[PDB]
């Protein structure tokens, strides 16, 4: 194997990266990496587009809840399970989407906003934190309030050097698990120095009090790594290249002409360019033909092509960056060159695979943990009532009661008719159900059925024709 | 042929250093262990180390050393029973004795007696079985057969101080002792601010390395252990010079 | 990890950005960024076009209400809920569509105009403020009025610095939530010093008095940042390049000839150009063939290509800017290269996802808060009546009684027939309903049904063939 | 044969490789190879993209179980086998997707995430290790928890040399089989790991305690070799070329002019460039026409094309690299040049064969061994009940009881309609069953049938027309 | 003495010295077409078509 040797002709003699684990390769330069990621996101056209694409395609404009408890494992009964599901869905739909935005203490976000912020933070920071607390002062029905904790806040106390059990402000027990997180207060101008406080991950009763979501790379990864490390250098260098090229184009186009003479500086401009001494401004009205002596001269400068191949090389760099981040080149660069239907659909599939992966993991895990943390108050506060003859209580199997799957926004097809024809033909055969077909459009099928069963009565009362779906 | 970049060479050199450090620490541990048995006390000293003298009280009646009377070399090699003295020496121990350790010169001296030869080939007068002939000639230890009740062991180990090799046992000593004797293997606390920042204490063989950014570069390597070998009951053995 | 290190060959040895939250990176330079963005919106064609795109596609020409109270939780009944929804919709439609423009104190807007201005002022400033007051002296049916406040006005009293509990003119309690706002006075003349007031966010009864809508990015963010921060520099440099290239082109094309001689200025032009002495104007009639002695000469100066690769560089920069803003490139630059149907549809859908997200969050939240503030009065003044035997009073649950869904203008498809064909195909099967299809054209299905039941009778009475939807 | 000679004209007289086994060619430089591969994965746009493609297409977003014990061999009866399979699938589904993430020791991942990490580890390391351990003190139902181990950790103890039986920390018996592994503990603060612990591959009861998965190349291969070894040199050299080209373009485009004169450099720029001395800045407003004495001279430099063909070379090298790695060039480079439907489908198929091979081998073997290791404890703790009248107990035939086939995500076709049509036409004839077609869409047919049976009665309750699949 | 490939360098040349970046010919100046002609000849000789051979 020449991969692990000197190389072709010893060209790789100096390439000896150290064999170190991810913990020893990320942590020493953690804060600078996160800061550079934020700086790229905050001051680039392409990075903000990548973040916006992540938010808009992973989640969208609505992130609905669909509760499907595991009744067979508990042994409660179908009707009771459905009654409980309907009640809990109604209660959650009331609590989540309040326009008073009182789910978080700051009163600035709804639930879908919080999921979108979680996805974005998972994009340009590699990790998200959510703190679930209570408010005894609040008189509302439900006392649960959540928060979003920026990853910069959670660090080692007083910047004390790192240790074995306590790495980067996240405490680790004897195994790889984590127990508590040191989180600091943040006041930008001043006041007393930052006070680092302790917040346990889980309360003694088993409830989840602090949330941390990130996908590991190796066996042990205390804190996550952002997605930009692959291509942080190239975006900065492309920024420098674009700014330099634009300034060079301005400079080259600025100097229109050139005058060589031997008289006074103003007399030469008076007699050649035609300015008036009644530097000396020149009026742009009309055409002019100067008169020159043998000594004088006039030269009309010629500048190089403004865009001499820069577009193609920017195309190459954007292809590289799009490969690095995950979004397809056509989405990130807005180019949309002449492409057939096949190429466009293939590229859409390539984007959608990754977007489905991210939606299934990041937002889904955050939403599931949030929903369970809320469902504990409800069950306890008797806002809803558990079914009878339960084999296990709520605390024994939390996942059993809160087993849920969420619906996001669907895909906007390239050709609208063809997907509808596909869905209809699949429905006509037995291969797919109505629930999946109505879910791929971001609809809840029970609501749809209630809608048709009400619309048929409305049409009957008003005197119109019965609809197609009505049963004779 | 083959050959490698100047980097493989650094990984190989770095290892053999680890091996040497471990071997040196193990030698120090074993030297303390052996010196704790032969005589009651042993002294730890060096050039940069302030002398400390560990002392476990062993009675004067132990450490039997042969003198102008009662020595095996001067006495006849025929017509003499070594076994009689062995019992008299072992009467001084506290607790039963289940093993005997011979320095090979001492073993050659001991098996030369004809009476011990007679104890082997008796039909009903003993149950002792030895291996008088050559058994092990390269190994450090040679478990010979049980002689009566106690086992017989010949130990010829080598610790090197300076360039010259040296033997552990001091030239034909014999050490009566119990194979289940309560021995302690105590390891102290390491004193290194980096180690204590890492959170480690009271561990054996804490390894580390660092880069000193000097003119020729250089990265070192260091094992530190801080060992101390004790004996809970120092008078369970009986050391004999056997001259 | 090479991202957090020195870099490739030490090229990133000086790229060391500060690690600070949104507050420490936004508050010191808020006014300057807002002023520059306002300059770009006011004095650049492309940015104004982007703002117009935002206003027209987010909201449209109408912003209709659809009231859907959660009657199941309240325990009131379906029919009473329908009657209440009809009554409140009629009252809102009459109140907010007054021809005399009396929803707002300034008497200069209507409801749709106010929502559009809110979206736009969100776009180029990052937040929108709406103040709800009363005019006690007025004798109309409803005394509620709303005033639009520009974000520039909210500032610390007496232009002091930011204290811990008062950041950027917004009071902050112990948690991140706001408590009250500081408002300056409208000073048009430079003199007449300004008076600073105090306006609590919510009246003691819980009714909304001052409205602040903006999407946070991090944990603690007192005020947001507008959409232009990604491309503030590039648009200004692009404008400078355009102006400089145009001036240079005019200068280079101005000098159409050059005269070499050794005589007086007047006589040389008389003999070669053909001017007359009775500098000297020349009339353009005819073709002229001068006569030159050996000493003289005449050079017809040549200029470069006027547009040498400037258009493609403008294309690259406009693609970058559009990617930064969120509007599609063909919507921003009006380019419309020769492209197939698939590419155009892909671009339209990619922009549409973002547009729908913005409409679902910004305009919907603002309109919902305003509608709740109006519905309190309707209920209290007994213009409308609450359903009897209600589980909760109105105040205990404002969202449940005032839950509302808004419908904007529907998109204009690239292909006219295919959208209709897919709508009919969906309706024929069970995959959708009449409400969702009629909503995608910005229509309410109940109004369509009433119109159809009127039209069938009108046709029947007059002697015409009954319509297609008529029942036998 | 000229292959084994000196060559055509003596050109290959130096290329004389030694004939060595895979062990002697891989082991001496194993650690450096792994380190360089990880370095490429972390800091390359194309390497991270290739790993993401592996993870997303081999496994996807969900990785589901299908339990099919061999009834005929065990002689138990069909219906009892189906009932046992149903109970086991229910129990595994309850245990696999726990939201608390207790399946792994570190409580950071769920099951399918563990499969994805296994696939990634098999990508850029050549082997994956999973350790199955018990938690005696755990009071939940299932004690067995699995822990991932990176292959860096498994090495020789105390820096010993490679021996006949112990190679790279993997002990080998007389034959080629392995008995146990030596695992260190990598600790972040400091390096040079401290202690090594011995853990065998199998407990004396036949239970699995260590999982090792890889594909061998030759007879005796103790540890695998990653896929990157074919393209480790070319990717590094390509990265160097790209960074050098970018820097060279910036430098060449940076110097826009050149001023040649004799006066002081301050007055030279004052009288030519247009600056002011009230070096020095030059304002970028308007156009300028400087006046030059004979000694002066102004040069407007012109540089080479920014991409003088780099883009074409990069294409060739990416084709080579994609050939090495396995993903098609189109997916790896995001190029997607304009092409037909046939070419796109052909490329997708040629990648798909490789991806299905990887899923059938690596992920499937790992998942099956995990499932069996859980099933032993499941039977032991009597969470399930084996069928009676059993010829072979559970211990004798482990694979006959836990014989399972996993279903991953299905392919996204280029055409939505064509795949549905072809599936329907296969269904119409006897060529394919329901299970194959519902499996090609990532669906278990039993769940679909249960959903359809529930939905037909749901519709019949509301008064809608029966669906097509409903029996008359 | 080996150079280091990283970076973009601008040397400073004294009047005596100089630097020349050699330009080489097209690495494939028409060889493909000659291959096409010869392969057509060989395919005609052997009996297999040109597509099946080349």
């Amino acid at each position: 194997y020449h991969g692990g040797g000197s190389g072709f002709g010893g060209q790789l003699r100096s390439w000896n990266p150290p064999s170190e684990s991810v913990d020893a390769a990320l942590l020493p330069n953690f804060t600078r990496g996160n800061a550079r990621a934020d700086d790229l996101v905050r001051n680039n056209g392409y990075a903000a587009n990548a973040i916006q694409l992540h938010q808009d395609h992973i989640v969208g404009s609505f992130f609905r809840l669909s509760h499907r408890p595991s009744w067979r494992y508990l042994g409660i009964g179908e009707e009771e399970a459905r009654a409980f599901s309907r009640e809990v869905e109604a209660a959650w739909k009331e609590f989540a989407e309040d326009d008073c935005c009182c789910i978080d203490v700051e009163r600035k976000r709804t639930f879908t906003m919080m999921i979108r912020e979680g996805v974005a933070m998972h994009a340009f920071n590699g990790e998200l934190f959510v703190q679930a607390t209570w408010d005894t002062s609040s008189s509302r029905l439900f006392r649960t309030q959540f928060r979003m904790v920026s990853p910069k806040r959670i660090s080692n106390p007083n910047n004390t050097g790192d240790s074995r059990n306590c790495r980067a402000g996240v405490q680790i027990n004897d195994s790889g698990a984590a127990l508590g997180y040191y989180v600091s207060e943040d006041g930008y101008p001043g006041w007393m120095p930052q006070k680092w406080t302790w917040i346990p991950r889980e309360l003694p009763g088993g409830r989840a009090s602090f949330i941390h979501v990130f996908e590991p790379v190796e066996d042990g990864q205390t804190r996550g790594a952002n997605v930009f490390y692959s291509v942080m250098e190239q975006m900065k260098m492309l920024d420098t290249l674009q700014n330099t090229q634009l300034q060079s184009a301005i400079v080259k186009a600025m100097y229109a002409a050139t005058i060589e003479s031997e008289l006074d500086t103003q007399s030469a401009m008076d007699f050649i360019l035609g300015a008036n001494s009644q530097a000396a401004p020149v009026r742009l009205g009309g055409a002019k033909v100067p008169h020159l002596m043998p000594g004088d001269s006039l030269n009309l400068q010629t500048a190089q092509d403004t865009d001499n191949g820069y577009s193609v090389f920017e195309q190459s760099l954007l292809r590289y960056i799009a490969a690095g981040l995950g979004v397809s080149y056509e989405q990130l660069s807005r180019n949309y060159a002449q492409m057939s239907y096949s190429t466009a659909r293939a590229s859409a599939n390539e984007s959608w695979a990754y977007f489905m992966g991210r939606r299934k993991f990041v937002a889904s895990r955050q939403a599931s943990q949030m929903f369970l943390c809320w469902l504990e108050e409800a069950i306890v506060r008797r806002v809803v009532t558990l079914p009878s003859k339960a084999r296990f209580s709520f605390q024994e199997a939390r996942s059993a009661w809160g087993n849920c799957d969420w619906i996001g926004s669907g895909r906007m097809a390239i050709d609208g008719l063809k997907e509808v024809q596909e869905a209809v033909m699949l429905i006509e055969a037995g291969l797919s159900t109505y629930e999946k077909e109505c879910a791929k459009r971001g609809d809840d099928y029970q609501e749809i059925f209630a809608q048709q069963v009400r619309e048929t009565m409305e049409r009957r009362a008003a005197g119109l024709k019965p609809p197609a779906w009505a049963a004779a | 042929q083959n050959l490698a970049d100047p980097a493989y060479r650094r990984r190989r050199i770095i290892m053999q250093n680890m091996r040497d450090e471990e071997l040196a620490i193990a030698q120090v541990e074993e030297m303390q262990a052996v010196s704790a048995v032969l005589k009651g006390k042993y002294t730890m000293t060096g050039e940069a180390f302030d002398p400390v003298e560990v002392d476990m009280g062993r009675s004067e009646e132990n450490n039997i050393t042969q003198s102008g009377g009662t020595e095996w070399s001067k006495r006849d090699k025929s017509t003499y029973d070594p076994t009689d003295d062995i019992e008299a020496y072992a009467l001084n121990a506290s607790g039963v004795v289940n093993i005997i350790v011979f320095d090979p010169k001492g073993w050659a001296l001991f098996r030369s007696f004809k009476a011990v030869k007679e104890k082997l080939d008796t039909r009903r007068g003993s149950n002792s079985e030895l291996e008088t002939a050559v058994k092990d000639l390269g190994k450090a230890v040679s478990y010979k057969g049980m002689y009566g009740d106690v086992a017989i062991v010949v130990y010829s180990g080598q610790y090197v101080e300076n360039g010259v090799k040296k033997n552990f046992l001091p030239d034909n000593t014999m050490v009566l002792g119990n194979t289940q004797a309560r021995g302690l293997r105590t390891y102290g606390c390491i004193q290194d601010a980096d180690a204590q920042r890492e959170g480690i204490n009271a561990s054996a063989r804490y390894p580390k390395n660092w880069v000193t950014t000097g003119d020729p570069a250089r990265e070192f390597t260091m094992i530190q252990s801080a060992p101390l070998m004790l004996l809970a009951d120092p008078d369970e053995f009986v050391s004999v010079q056997l001259a």
